[PDB]
């Protein structure tokens, strides 16, 4: 009778971009049609709508750039391509 | 129906004081049942897990 899954609806984690496809087109538009398949909607039945809307989506950096690797990562990247050796060997060194 | 099943029923579900100086973890939700007196049936709250 008194069913929880009935009661308790909240939205789930990650939810705002979950569906979005990994992709570097169009990821916007490309999350909005996934989120428009996922929820059982069909094309032919929403008509005009469909057209021109966009999500959010992972492949859209906070800054609004195209990423294709978790932002850490991007940092780790730039660090690690500089890295002076620490001690090196020349024959005037005292 | 007996006076004696009565007894433990308060003595299980209705002392509150009771065991209180030690920790407890089985904190329950806030509603148990509720007993509808038109026909007499209990309802239990639904246990989420």
């Amino acid at each position: 009778t008194a069913s929880p899954a009935d009661t308790n609806v909240v939205p789930a984690k990650d939810a705002p971009t979950t569906n979005s496809p990994p992709s570097t087109t169009s990821p916007n538009q490309a999350a909005a049609d996934a989120n428009q398949q996922q929820a059982g909607i069909v094309s032919s039945q929403s008509g005009p709508n469909a057209v021109g809307d966009s999500a959010p989506s992972t492949s859209v950096n906070n800054d609004g750039d195209i990423i294709t690797r978790p932002t850490s990562d991007s940092i780790a990247a730039v660090a690690n391509a500089t890295k002076p050796a620490a001690v090196v060997s020349d024959p005037q060194s005292m | 129906s007996t006076m004696s099943a009565l007894s433990e029923h308060l003595r299980s579900d209705h002392r509150d004081d009771a065991s209180t100086l030690l920790a407890t973890p089985m904190i329950n939700n806030a509603i148990r049942s509720f007993l509808t007196a038109w026909d007499g049936i209990r309802i239990l709250s639904p246990d989420v897990s």
